[PDB]
């Protein structure tokens, strides 16, 4: 029961991970 | 584009609406103790106070209100036992929905001032700018916290017109709650004398009161008025989170 | 052109956006091996025998363990250093009771920090940087070698290396304290000094840019606005803070370069976490701490006592407690 | 921080003095009865062969003396 | 003047909202062992 | 026994400060 | 030209007096008195409080 | 003009030092602090209190003295010179370790003149007050390891001793008691530690490495002018480094240096936070599941059973000498022996 | 009625004074004499 | 006097005291 | 307690520092210079 | 002219080194 | 007996489409 | 054409707002004493 | 336990009137 809520705690942090690596806004010139 | 961490900043000019929010805050705190009161009641098991105090319980409110004289409820139960006949009006659910009315009401208070913030008590009558008088407004608080020190240290601690405070046996067996003799020699800074908590609001709110109105006569000196500036709001939220948590260690202590 | 040529240009280009390079074909899959063994490992491991001594130990979420106390056992005293693979084994229930994924991962993890070093020198090669990010990564590099590596093999088995867990990685250290006597060691010390003053310069640098910048914005908007991207305006005025610093403390510790400043920035914490990644592989050959037992004797002969005479009784109760079940020999653990 | 020369009257001579005081402040054995440290044959007597204990709080004054 | 002079907006941007969410699924991943007990 | 209220608290520590997050970035990149 | 309440006229000369402040020092040095005096009183009741500062009629037993 | 003029005309006139309104009480509140630990170390004993001789003059080394917390019968006073512990006899006062109740209870305000000054002159020279805010995190830390945690636990005794050789007997006895480790307030603590000190390597590492072109030779430190309107490092350059490594990268040198501020006072602020739950005896030791599950199931035998069966071979062994004021002598069979390790 | 705490307790509101007293001494020694 | 001189001196003056007081701590023949 | 001594000290530097509350302005002077200007940045009898 | 600072540095740092190396011969076997 | 997912899925079911409403409600509002 | 000629904008104003919350707080009044049972 | 999320319910159905009938958009003109 909690074993499920720990595996989607970890899964959610990984992917706020991968979202954050790859859909970040692009670091624009001047 | 404000940041999150800056939004209520749009109402360091704004009295009304600084009054508006004050409201808004001491509905959600009276709330809070109106349903931490009704939920402490109904877990509460009033079954034997000699086993099973109100400590074994986890229970929170209920000892303060127990501690202020607070000591009958609607069932017709007790703390120390026995039953009593007229629970009157002041009994622990009494307490309790006379919060909810306080946070009701509070909050229709809370709406009016937002909805009619423009009034001209928050505007200089001499130039035509948006003030306000700090260091009268002080007078004014201090004048009414000292007024209700002093009823309250007077009255309801004493048992002159109020019920008493508890004050019970040093080791333990045979509390209750009783008026109480102001003591004042040097017994009263005995901290487990409540004689000395009797006559200390005595003292204080007078002294306050003195202090108030003090400060409603006279006014600061330049010198100390940019040294701290008073024309500033938020040094008096800088000074008054010092004094809260001055009286936070003591209280914890 | 060729199928070479063309092949060499996509994993040299440098517009794809995570790079590659050359090392970085040994610092993807054996790194990506690592994380899926160890993602399947923290969840659904068996018991394992850590000890030798037929005792198995639980260590993954679905034997009744949280995140904290969950683990990747290490493998038993009996495997030794010997090399343990899958197909060495008899099963995969064989293999898991043994000691199995802690083998894998950790001979894993290490040649994909080692490539990933080359890799941070390969891609500021590729822009035309100067290459000397990958010296300041050898320390962590070292500082995890020396606990996953260099340790077990002075002490000649894969069992006294770091537990990949959580309440593994303290059980761990209490016992490293219990045996070697880590605090009584100026290496550690120095290294501790590393990260404190790490930490006291990151927050000072920190604080005496912070104090300088430049008003361009408002007060109503963000700070973090008076920075357009790709300028050239110094938006600190480090003639002032480099002014306020030398009021506050000295003018002979001035610092005034801001490249000195740097320099001094990149070396004080490498070189702290340096000497402690010597520490842990001169304990690895059993050359211990300090060692003041006994050394305050009064005129006559008896023995007083001080604070490592206390220090003694503490790692005392900790050494006749670690490892409960196997040692009856009175000594060498 | 160089400019200093100055083999000075009140500067060279003074600073001798204070290490020759401060090597018989330790070497007259003084500083034990200064500061109360015991001496290599006066951790234990006779009819205590233990550590000390201060057992009371109010009269310390007349409990250390007597642990002397 | 009734309409409110001081009406103000509030921003927020993606790099903000990455830290925010990833703090609070670190102090989740962190706190959940010891609340679940 | 597991914390059927800390389950509750759990899920609540979640969802409420991700809704307030999306909340105001919604509004930011509404206008941008 | 804002909006105009009884309350609005009683309460305006408490809002009145827009920064009408003493040159020189004023009660400063009177000030100062009563905060030293606030001071030795804060250090009477936590000398007390740790019976660093042992009075007759102050007890400290839990037993009163 | 007046009285509280000149006054500011000197202790603001500058000099090599900076002495001002809160150096007045800087220096003077400050410096005993440093000559009554030095004192302690070198001079004075500990034999009474404790049952330790840690002294330079007792064969102590730098690494082993200390200026000793005073015996537990001292509970909570204050521990003046005069008064009604010592009554003004210096010897006797420094002999029940007054000396620790001074130099703690002393440079508690040496901090405050510290940070005003910090905080004065950040006034004097016209520049933004965040070098004053991140200095109150080790104040945060020195209260709370130092100050609060003996009030609230029966003693000054127990309260870390100034020296080298007896914070390590503090760790030992946070790690053997307490269970310091578990304690999630310490994995923020060591997190803003341990990230601040990454942290500060990877600017520096960085900065200097993507530098610009200005000099001639190969010694980059001698093409910097301190009076300079360019930059020094190219922030695109690293900008694109370290997003093609790592992923996510910085782009706003104004927020790279406020982390850089947030990250280790975040952690000392939430270390402080946990020495607090542990000064009123809220630790965080054993659990309720992993427990019972173990009374039940012989053959649990997790690394979180394998602690709590090495903690309690910690408190039954050093205890014995570690607080004599208890007056236990335990047989050797009571002891956790292990069965013949 | 007064015990021996109150005794040697007074002396040190009488000492402080003393040492407050001496700096500001020590202010009105130098600071008006350069001015 | 000067600032300058009382910290040049007032620092600086005990510690050849305690310097030679650690001297002969470590030449006692004990 | 411990909390409301942090915001205590926040307020207390942004009361005081209000005209320097989100940068410092473009004409910081030579007065940062050590021992030239005998006084920092007041103007009493320099 | 007068006697350089290299030539005080040098003898500074032989008076530090004859009082580690009799720090360290303290160490040893005295006390 | 009470539930034990019964709290959690009235919880679930109070908070997630109010959120969802509010988030669409301040992006609307944010332009007029 | 590289950037989306079909990004559109969401609308929903204050009367969809109460009506929205009103419905769900409806349908939890209804149902939750079925689903405790 | 559930007679406090039934009274919460009630409550807050409530104060959705509440906020319906005071706090609406005015109806405006041409
Ligand atoms: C910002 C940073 C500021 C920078 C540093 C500034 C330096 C200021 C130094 C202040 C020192 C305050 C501690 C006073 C010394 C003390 O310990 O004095 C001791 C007293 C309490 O005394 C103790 O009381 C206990 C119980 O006593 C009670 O029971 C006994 C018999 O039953 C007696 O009858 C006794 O009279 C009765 O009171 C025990 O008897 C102890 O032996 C006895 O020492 O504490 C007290 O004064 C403290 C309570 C009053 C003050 C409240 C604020 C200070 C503490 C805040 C945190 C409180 C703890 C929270 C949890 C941690
Ligand atoms: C008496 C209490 C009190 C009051 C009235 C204020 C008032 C203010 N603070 Mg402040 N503050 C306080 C305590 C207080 N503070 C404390 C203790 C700290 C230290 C942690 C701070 C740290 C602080 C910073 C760092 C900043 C302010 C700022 C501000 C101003 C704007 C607030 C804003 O929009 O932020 C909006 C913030 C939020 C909406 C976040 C709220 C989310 C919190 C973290 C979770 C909810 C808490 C929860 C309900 C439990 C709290 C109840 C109870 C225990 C307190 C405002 C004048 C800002 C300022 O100076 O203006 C530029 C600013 O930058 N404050
Ligand atoms: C600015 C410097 C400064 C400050 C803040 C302190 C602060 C402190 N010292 Mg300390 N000290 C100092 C300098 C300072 N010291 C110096 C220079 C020395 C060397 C001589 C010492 C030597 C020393 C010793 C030996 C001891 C202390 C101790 C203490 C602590 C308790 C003191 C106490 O109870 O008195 C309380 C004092 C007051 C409340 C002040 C009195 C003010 C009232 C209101 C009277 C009004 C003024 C009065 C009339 C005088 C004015 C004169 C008039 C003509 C104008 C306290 C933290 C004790 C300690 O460490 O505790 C363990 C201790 O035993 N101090
Ligand atoms: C770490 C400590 C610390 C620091 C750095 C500050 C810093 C600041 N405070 Mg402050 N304050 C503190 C603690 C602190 N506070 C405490 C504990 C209180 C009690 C609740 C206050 C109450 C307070 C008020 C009421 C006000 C300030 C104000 C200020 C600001 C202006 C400077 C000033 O006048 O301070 C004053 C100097 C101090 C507080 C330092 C103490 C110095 C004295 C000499 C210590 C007394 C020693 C004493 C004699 C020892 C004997 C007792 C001992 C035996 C126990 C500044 C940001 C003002 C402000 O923000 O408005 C502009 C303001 O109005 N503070
Ligand atoms: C430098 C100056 C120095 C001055 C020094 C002296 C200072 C004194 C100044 C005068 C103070 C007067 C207050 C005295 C009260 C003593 C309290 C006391 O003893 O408690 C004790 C008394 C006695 O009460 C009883 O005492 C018994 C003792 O066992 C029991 O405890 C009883 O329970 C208790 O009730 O309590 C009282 O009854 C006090 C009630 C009297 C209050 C009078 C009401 C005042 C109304 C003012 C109206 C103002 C109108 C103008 C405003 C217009 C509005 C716009
Ligand atoms: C002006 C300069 C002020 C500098 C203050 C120095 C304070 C340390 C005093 C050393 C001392 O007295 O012990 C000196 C003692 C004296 O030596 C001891 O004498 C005893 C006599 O019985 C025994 O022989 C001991 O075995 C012997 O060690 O030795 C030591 O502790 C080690 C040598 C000291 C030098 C090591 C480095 C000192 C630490 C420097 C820290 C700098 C970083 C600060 C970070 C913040
Ligand atoms: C049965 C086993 C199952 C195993 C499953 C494995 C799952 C993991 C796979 C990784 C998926 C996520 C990355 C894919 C997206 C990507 O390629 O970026 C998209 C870009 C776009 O490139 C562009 O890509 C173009 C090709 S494409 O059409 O766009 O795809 C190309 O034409 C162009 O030149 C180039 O610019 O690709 C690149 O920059 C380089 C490609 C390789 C980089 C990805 C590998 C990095 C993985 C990190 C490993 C460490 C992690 C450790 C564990 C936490
Ligand atoms: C010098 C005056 C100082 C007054 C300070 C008052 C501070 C504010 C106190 C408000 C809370 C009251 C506490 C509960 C009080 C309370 O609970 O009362 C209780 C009681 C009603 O309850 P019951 O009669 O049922 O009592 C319960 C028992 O009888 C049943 O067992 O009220 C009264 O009968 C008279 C109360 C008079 C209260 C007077 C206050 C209103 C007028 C104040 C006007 C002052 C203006 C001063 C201008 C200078
Ligand atoms: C190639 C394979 C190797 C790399 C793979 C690993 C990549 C790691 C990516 C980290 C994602 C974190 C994003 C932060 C959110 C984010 O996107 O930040 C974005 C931020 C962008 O800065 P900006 O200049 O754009 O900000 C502009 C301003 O307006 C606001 O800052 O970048 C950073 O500051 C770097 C900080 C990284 C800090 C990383 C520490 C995270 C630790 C791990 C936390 C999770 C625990 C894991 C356990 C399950
Ligand atoms: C999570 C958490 C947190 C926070 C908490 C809080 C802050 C809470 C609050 C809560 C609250 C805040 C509560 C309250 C509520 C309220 C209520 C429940 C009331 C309402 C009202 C009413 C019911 C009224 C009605 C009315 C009106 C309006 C009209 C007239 C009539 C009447 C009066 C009836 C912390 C971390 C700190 C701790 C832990 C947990
Ligand atoms: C007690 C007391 C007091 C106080 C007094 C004082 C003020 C003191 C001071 C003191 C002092 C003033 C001290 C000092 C010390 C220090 C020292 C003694 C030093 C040492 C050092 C050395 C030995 C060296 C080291 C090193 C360096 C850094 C360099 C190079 C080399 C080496 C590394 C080795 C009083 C009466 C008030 C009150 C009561 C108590
Ligand atoms: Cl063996
Ligand atoms: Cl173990
Ligand atoms: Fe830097």
């Amino acid at each position: 029961m909690e074993a499920l809520v720990y595996t989607f705690l970890l899964v959610g942090t990984l992917g706020i991970i991968f979202f954050s690596i790859f859909f970040r806004d692009p670091p624009r010139m001047i | 584009g404000l940041p999150w961490y800056r939004v209520h900043t749009v109402v360091i000019n704004d009295p009304g609406r600084l009054i508006s929010v004050h409201l808004m805050h001491t509905a959600l705190v009276s709330g809070w103790a109106g349903s931490m009161a009704l939920f402490e009641i109904s877990v509460f098991d009033p079954s034997d106070p000699v086993l099973n105090p109100m400590w074994r319980q986890g229970m929170f409110v209920l000892p303060f209100m127990t501690r202020l004289g607070i000591t009958q409820s609607w069932g017709g139960w007790t703390i120390s036992g026995e039953t009593a006949t007229n629970p009157g009006i002041w009994s622990y659910e009494g307490v309790a929905a006379a919060h909810i009315i306080l946070s009701g009401a509070l909050f229709l208070a809370s709406v009016w001032h937002w909805t009619y913030w423009d009034l001209e008590l928050f505007r200089d009558p001499r130039t035509g700018k948006t003030a306000l008088d700090l260091p009268k407004i002080f007078g004014i608080h201090l004048f009414l916290s000292g007024l209700l020190c002093f009823g309250f240290g007077a009255f309801h601690v004493t048992g002159v017109f109020g019920p008493g405070i508890w004050v019970s046996d040093p080791y333990g067996l045979t509390g209750r709650v009783q008026p109480v003799a102001p003591s004042w020699g040097a017994d009263g800074f005995d901290p487990y004398n409540p004689g000395g908590i009797a006559s200390h609001h005595i003292a204080a709110g007078i002294l306050g009161v003195l202090a108030g109105l003090f400060h409603l006569c006279v006014r600061p000196s330049i010198r100390l008025y940019f040294g701290l500036s008073m024309g500033s709001i938020e040094t008096v939220l800088s000074s008054s989170i010092a004094a809260v948590f001055w009286a936070a260690f003591v209280v914890a202590g | 052109s060729s199928l070479w040529a063309r092949f060499c240009e996509w994993i040299t280009s440098t517009e794809n956006r995570l790079y590659i390079g050359w090392f970085g074909v040994i610092m993807i899959p054996c790194l990506l091996t690592a994380t899926s063994v160890f993602i399947i490992a923290f969840i659904a491991a068996p018991p394992v025998d850590i000890d030798g001594i037929r005792e198995p130990v639980s260590g993954s979420l679905l034997y009744g363990n949280n995140i904290i106390t969950g683990a990747v056992i290490p493998t038993s005293n009996a495997i030794g250093l010997h090399f343990y693979p899958i197909w060495e084994a008899a099963s995969l229930d064989e293999w898991l009771y043994n000691g199995g994924p802690y083998q894998l991962i950790v001979c894993h993890f290490l040649l994909g920090v080692y490539c990933y070093m080359g890799r941070e020198w390969e891609l500021s090669f590729r822009l035309g940087m100067r290459p000397w990010i990958a010296v300041a990564y050898s320390a962590p590099v070292a500082a995890a070698s020396a606990v996953f590596l260099v340790y077990p093999i002075g002490q000649g088995s894969f069992s006294d290396g770091m537990p990949l867990g959580i309440s593994g990685t303290f059980n761990f250290m209490i016992v490293f304290q219990a045996e070697h006597n880590i605090l009584m060691h100026p290496f550690h010390m120095l290294g501790v000094a590393g990260v404190f003053g790490g930490s006291l310069f990151s927050a000072m640098h920190g604080s005496l840019v912070t104090s300088s910048l430049i008003r361009e914005t408002t007060e109503n908007e963000s700070a973090n606005e008076g920075y357009r991207f790709g300028q050239e305006e110094e938006t600190y005025n480090i003639v002032a803070a480099h002014g306020y610093f030398g009021r506050l403390i000295f003018q002979y510790a001035s610092f005034n370069n801001s490249r000195s400043l740097h320099f001094f920035l990149a070396a004080w914490p490498v070189i702290g976490i340096w000497f402690t990644a010597l520490g842990l592989s001169t304990m690895a050959f059993n050359l211990n701490g300090f060692n003041f037992n006994q050394s305050v004797v009064d005129s006559q002969g008896r023995v007083l006592n001080t604070w490592a005479d206390i220090i003694n009784r503490a790692n005392l109760g900790m050494e006749v407690m670690h490892e409960r079940n196997a040692h009856n020999f009175p000594l060498d653990l | 921080i160089l400019t200093s020369i100055r083999y000075w009257v009140i500067h060279s001579i003074t600073v001798p003095a204070l290490f020759i005081a401060g090597w018989l402040f330790v070497s007259t054995g003084l500083a034990y009865d200064v500061f109360g440290t015991p001496r290599p044959n006066e951790y234990f007597t006779e009819d205590r062969q233990e550590a000390p204990l201060i057992t009371d709080r109010f009269n310390a004054l007349e409990q250390v003396k007597k642990l002397s | 003047a009734r309409p409110n002079p001081n009406k103000q907006v509030v921003e927020l941007n993606r790099t903000s909202l990455y830290w925010g969410l990833l703090l609070i699924f670190v102090l989740a991943v962190l706190f959940s062992s010891y609340i679940f007990n | 026994e597991v914390n059927i209220y800390g389950l509750t608290a759990t899920a609540l520590f979640i969802i409420i400060p991700t809704s307030f997050l999306l909340i105001l970035y919604v509004k930011t990149a509404s206008t941008q | 030209p804002g909006l105009v309440t009884p309350l609005g006229t009683l309460l305006r000369p408490l809002n009145s007096e827009a920064g009408k402040v003493l040159p020189g020092w004023g009660t400063t040095v009177l000030m100062a008195v009563f905060i030293l005096l606030f001071a030795a009183f804060l250090l009477i009741i936590l000398e007390i409080y740790n019976s660093s500062l042992i009075l007759d009629d102050v007890s400290m037993s839990w037993e009163t | 003009r007046t009285w509280f003029d000149d006054a500011d005309d000197w202790l603001r006139q500058d000099r090599f030092v900076f002495v001002g309104w809160s150096g007045l009480l800087l220096f003077p509140c400050a410096y005993f602090a440093l000559g009554g630990w030095l004192t302690g170390t070198t001079f004075v004993t500990s034999w009474y209190t404790h049952g330790l001789a840690t002294s330079y003059l007792e064969g102590c080394n730098f690494l082993t003295a200390a200026v000793s917390t005073p015996a537990n019968s001292m509970a909570h006073s204050l521990l003046f010179v005069w008064g009604p512990e010592a009554q003004g006899d210096f010897t006797r006062w420094c002999q029940l370790g007054g000396l620790w109740a001074f130099v703690a209870l002393h440079g508690a305000f040496g901090l405050i003149g510290f940070m005003l000054r910090q905080f004065e002159i950040a006034r004097s020279v016209n520049l933004r007050p965040y070098n004053a805010i991140a200095f109150s995190a080790p104040i945060a830390v020195f209260v709370s390891v130092f100050l609060i945690y003996p009030l609230g636990q029966s003693g000054w005794f127990f309260a870390p001793s100034f020296g080298v050789a007896a914070i390590f007997r503090f760790i030992l006895f946070f790690q053997g008691f307490h269970n310091w480790t578990l304690n999630p307030f310490h994995m923020m603590g060591v997190a803003g530690v341990l990230g601040a000190a990454l942290l500060c390597a990877i600017h520096g590492a960085t900065v200097e490495n993507t530098l610009f072109e200005d000099g001639d030779g190969a010694n980059t430190f001698r093409a910097f002018n301190p009076t300079q309107a360019e930059e020094t490092y190219s922030m695109v350059t690293a900008n694109r480094f370290w997003s093609q490594i790592f992923g996510v990268a910085f782009s706003n040198k104004r927020w790279l240096h406020f982390f850089m501020l947030l990250v280790p006072v975040t952690g000392l602020w939430m270390s402080a936070i946990g020495v607090v739950g542990l000064a009123l005896n809220l630790r965080a030791y054993d659990f309720v599941s992993q427990e019972i599950r173990a009374a039940e199931d012989p053959e649990f035998e997790t690394f979180y059973t394998k602690n709590i069966l090495l903690n309690e071979g910690i408190r039954a062994w050093m205890a014995a000498q570690d607080q004599p004021h208890e007056r236990l002598v335990f047989p050797e069979e009571v002891l956790p022996r292990g069965n013949a390790l | 009625a007064v015990t021996p705490s109150l005794k040697n307790f007074l002396g040190s509101l009488i000492a402080g004074a003393t040492v407050l007293g001496g700096i500001a001494l020590a202010i009105t020694a130098v600071s008006k004499f350069d001015k | 006097f000067t600032v300058r001189w009382l910290a040049i001196h007032g620092i600086a003056v005990p510690t050849i005291f305690f310097l030679g007081a650690i001297t002969a701590m470590q030449f006692i023949q004990r | 307690a411990l909390l409301f001594f942090f915001g205590h000290i926040w307020h207390g530097a942004r009361t005081i520092f209000r005209d320097v509350f989100a940068g410092i302005d473009d004409d910081i002077n030579d007065q940062v210079e050590f021992g030239k200007y005998k006084k920092l940045g007041d103007t009493s009898s320099l | 002219g007068r006697i350089p600072l290299w030539l005080v540095g040098t003898e500074e740092g032989t008076l530090a080194i004859g009082a580690i190396s009799c720090f360290f011969y303290g160490f040893l076997c005295w006390f």
